[PDB]
């Protein structure tokens, strides 16, 4: 199958940015979804962000529109995410996921009908 | 009495909607209106786009594999899918490209949503033809803060 792979995690101080990138090891087409999922200690799996491969266009999880924005490019088969004013609660492990599914629908689907999803990248912001 | 819904770019280009540039809560907002509480027939590219079964209205997927799926009906033939909504006033037909070919000689209404955008792209709604139809309803709306283009519903009716 297509891999996604995904780079960009690591540790920050509260405040900063970050940006999480994912390369789709096979060219994408135009009726797929691609987006971001994460997953603290102890909690359940939600909703980032997502992008509509075709369309270019986009949409959030309620805790952090205005702060991320997803994008994508079509020549580097590659999405990216970027951080901003990060908080010690989006500390997580960060999951790109693609799917068939619209995107639009991605805020609410349960994560395990998607069926193509990277590794995981782990993300760390700390007020120390 | 078979109708069928879709929304055309230019050139009656249609698609998924991870594929198409718009974004219009008010065209879908037209096609709850118009296929609530009636069954709903689509394709299986269709399913998969939606994710999960739209409320309200009979799912009814025509895919000539078996189902994977048991929260929707699964059939294999145009007269399997009809014959899957029983008796009821009115069947709609909800897309994609092959399945709209399919019904199309069967129907007796369209419920178009003409959309102002110039896209990319390999399927098209059926040349339905145009004499054979009576427009019976239009509505024209321009883009606005919620709406990324402006677009025409329609409706016709076969002659
Ligand atoms: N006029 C028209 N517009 C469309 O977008 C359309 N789409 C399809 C196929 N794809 C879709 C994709 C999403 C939804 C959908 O989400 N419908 C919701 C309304 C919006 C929502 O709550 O998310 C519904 O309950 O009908 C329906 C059909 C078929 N005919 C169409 N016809």
């Amino acid at each position: 199958q297509v891999q996604l792979q995904e780079s960009g995690g690591g540790l920050v101080q509260a405040g900063a940015s970050l940006r999480l990138s994912c390369a789709a090891s096979e060219r994408l087409t135009v009726d797929y979804a691609i987006g971001w999922f994460r997953q603290a200690p102890g909690k359940e799996r939600e909703f980032v962000a997502a992008i509509s491969w075709g369309g270019g266009l986009t949409v959030y999880g309620e805790s952090v529109e205005g702060r991320f924005t997803i994008s994508r490019d079509i020549a580097k088969n590659t999405m990216n995410l970027q951080m901003n004013v990060l908080r010690p609660e989006d500390t997580a492990n960060y999951y790109c996921a693609a799917s068939r599914i619209s995107y639009r629908v991605w805020n609410t689907i349960p994560y395990n009908k998607l069926t193509l999803w990277g590794r995981g990248t782990q993300v760390t912001v700390s007020s120390h | 009495m078979i109708s069928l819904i879709a929304a055309l770019a230019v050139d009656r280009v249609i698609g998924m909607e991870n594929a198409m540039p718009w974004n219009l809560p008010a065209d879908l907002a037209w096609f709850k209106r118009n296929t609530l509480n009636k069954p709903v027939i689509m394709g299986r590219h269709t399913w998969e786009s939606i994710g999960r079964p739209l409320p309200g209205r009979k799912n009814i997927i025509l895919s000539s594999q078996p189902g994977t799926d048991d929260r929707v009906t699964w059939v294999k033939s145009v007269d399997e899918a009809i014959a899957a909504c029983g008796d009821v006033p009115e069947i709609m037909v909800i897309g994609g490209g092959r399945v709209y070919e399919q019904f199309l000689p069967k129907a007796q209404k369209l419920y178009l949503t003409h959309i102002d955008a110039e896209v990319e792209g390999d399927t098209h709604f059926p040349d339905y033809e145009p004499d054979d139809w009576e427009s019976v309803f239009s509505e024209f709306h321009d883009a606005d803060a919620q709406n990324s283009h402006s677009y025409c519903f329609e409706i016709l009716e076969r002659r």
